[PDB]
RNA sequence: UUCUCUUUUAUCUU
């Protein structure tokens, strides 16, 4: 019941599904397997939000640290093209956990791992002003990477990173959460693996695909860009399905917000690093909260009313 | 209308079989 | 006894040892920790035969999807050399799922993982005319990667997939089954992982080494050419150890016969994709099935022959 | 006036064998070990690597040697001036293992010839001094570091323009300074510690062909983000073939000035490899042994439990 | 002996051998 | 002092909590 | 959220 799990176990069940509802962060590692040294870091962000009328714009919660979405506005009625690209919304203080070089986001940690990775959308609008929908589903986005060759001299054959699974965010999947946009939305995310594996920390993305690379020769149906380096990138991919989210205004129509997203993530500590002193060990295994964790999971809906979160 | 509690409901329902 | 197993978890273990005792549907998916949404892929081809007297022919099965194996012959008592080149055959409908371009393959899936991969030799030749063996062992073979630097301008270092442990090939491994052609024979591989574990698809593989690499830069000891990227091609590789086969046709020797094989894969479906259509949760944790599927696995024989099957 | 959208116990040999190479190889007079009582009970050669190096310290030099997951090399080792860390001036250069060459070739093109995975179970490590108390000076610090090996991604301006995609080290820069969790004690008393895996599970990692320096050849360390240098050397003599899930073990070697330290260093490390069926290995082959959760869940514990490291009169 | 049959005796004699 | 000793000593330390 | 009823498939056992 209730009682059959560790405190760890209860608390990391929370932060995985329920954050809002409390005054507190109750999360303290994944009660997996592992006990070594990491660093939980439940990453909140909160932005006050107006969309753009006539123009349906997507935004796309993925397991990118530091990172908390990717959004792109396109014409109404439409879907991303190869003309499009998702620009990052960081959440607080990326620059100081990756630095501001492209080739410094290890420096302050090694690997990591997700444990869950929430999102709320809180309409603001008044029932004078308000029009339009929030579509919403999820894809089994993966990166991976693709090999070509490359006519140069003398003439070689290049491999960079690619992300899979993308095509997935050009059509509603039959599995979906749609409901008019006053009615707000609130959608988590799960780990997609049979078991919490540590990924590492990736150096030098900045762009996807990358510089010197085309469209193309990637199969990524849209782009990928972080900017300058200074200020946001590509610090890796957790294992978690990408939530992706569809609002439609309508010409003529206000539709302001609250955004709300959530991410427990564990992180390996580099000695060196200022963050060390707040590690501790990963919690212990706890059977029951992992059996609930993955039947929870499979049991709740894509998403539901932005009333209830 | 709780989150937390449909949580909570899918957790003692499953645990009754 | 067989009582203690779930539904799934029972039908999970038939696709995995013994597929062609049953007429369809063998399997459900995979009884372990993940319950995400998947699709379960029960891949079977029927290839007739005919081996080309004194030569020895090289088969393998390994966990490339869509495509069930692939061959090569070599002189009677010989091996395959940095001169051999092993062309893929797929099980029905690669295309309809992988498309036709090299960058195209992650359109309707995301990643992936096996379940089973069994395979069978019925033979069709008299019993006047036939003559030779049929040898059988399994090799570890996994998909990692070779650095090398290139002298262009500016000078670079290039990095490409190789195949480690394909020297297992060019040996009858000491565990192996050998017996008279005409007895036929069926084997099946199986997770070479203490899980099971999702891989990503992979865009632009066509041939291993690739376009503009030599082979033995790779230190793999031959080729792999899958060919058009519009008729076949490499999309992944899974955790399962490939299957080698020897089937030694003398001088003069009519040896023909029928091929099966049968893999269970579980793909991540993209909701774009009408394949999703056909997506469950994958079968939930049954850790008696995944206890038997190991002990089952390390107690059978390499192979058997064609009538004990 | 809206209307809603309609949506639709003990332990077994194997295990005990485990929890010993995993956590004391020093206090037996055999290789305890047998294999990882973890699900997978395929086809396996387990190997048991020592190395006894006896070795004397530069003094006025603070020499840093790494236990890191380098299947074949039993350590890396360089040396900088007293009171200073490595720098982007630093090359560390193996010390192999016995035998480094029978199990991985002699081109950078050969490592997956007998082998073609792996996975660590254990790596321990031991510093014994042979210097008289008088003469010796100084002190030993460890710590350990998480790290993993990833990749880089940078555009290159060649004709035509290309993007690279290159191995690169991360975690390094957490050998520029001593962890929290650290040992800290005079260079005579020695010292013990050992190493356990950084994953959930023991999952195989494959063998690396090509790899003889990080960052590679024709690679700026600055596009790597590296923090110093990794130079295996001729490729007939040594090389990187993998990197296996196990947490890098560190130790400062404090010279003073006219500090006389001598001692022996042994490197104990445990591997479950996957012979290939031409390799001369695969004869000495046995199946993994089956799962035993009370080892899975001890060796967690004990690990978690364990200091960091200990003095090496109790090793 | 078929394969299911192989299969579903080496099942059974490890349910009745871990006993 | 014993290194085999102090992981006994764990591994029934921590088998106690039952 | 609650039982009956026929369903109607689907294995396990003789
Ligand atoms: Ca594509
Ligand atoms: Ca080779
Ligand atoms: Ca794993
Ligand atoms: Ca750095
Ligand atoms: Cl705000």
């Amino acid at each position: 019941a209730l009682t059959r799990l560790s405190q760890p176990g209860l608390a990391f069940l929370k932060c995985a599904f329920a954050p809002p509802d409390f005054n507190t962060d109750p999360g303290k590692g994944i009660p997996d397997r592992f006990e070594g040294k990491v660093v939980s870091r439940k990453d909140v962000l909160n932005q006050s939000i107006s969309f753009t009328a006539g123009q349906d714009t997507f935004i796309l919660i993925a397991p990118t640290p530091g990172v908390a979405y990717w959004s792109a506005s396109v014409p109404a009625g439409t879907f991303p093209t190869s003309a499009t690209t998702f620009n990052p919304v960081n959440y607080p203080g990326f620059t100081s956990m990756f630095g501001t070089t492209s080739t410094s986001r290890s420096d302050q940690v090694s690997s990591f791992r997700y444990a869950s990775m929430n999102v709320g959308i809180y309409p603001t609008s008044n029932l004078m002003q308000f029009a339009g929908s929030i579509t919403v589903w999820k894809c089994p986005v993966k990166l991976s990477t693709v090999q070509f060759p490359v006519a140069t001299d003398p003439a070689t054959s290049s491999l960079v990173h690619t992300l899979v699974g993308l095509d997935g965010v050009l059509a509603v999947g039959p599995d979906n959460f749609s409901e008019s946009f006053i009615k707000g939305v609130f959608s988590q995310s799960a780990c997609n693996e049979p078991d919490f594996e540590f990924n590492d920390i990736l150096e030098g993305i900045q762009t996807l695909p990358p510089a010197n690379v085309s469209l193309g020769s990637t199969g990524q149906p849209f782009t990928m860009d972080s900017g300058a380096e200074a200020t946001s990138g590509v610090v890796g991919w957790g294992n978690m399905d990408t939530i992706v989210i569809r609002v439609s205004a309508p010409e003529g129509a206000v539709n302001s917000a609250i955004l709300k997203a959530w991410s427990c993530i564990e992180y390996r500590p580099n000695p060196n690093a200022m963050l060390y002193q707040f590690g501790h060990d990963s919690p212990p295994l706890d059977e029951v909260a992992l059996q609930e964790y993955r039947t929870v999971a499979r049991s709740l809906p894509v998403a539901v009313i932005a009333a209830q979160n | 209308a709780s989150m937390w509690e449909r949580v909570k409901s899918i957790i003692k329902s499953s645990l009754a079989a």
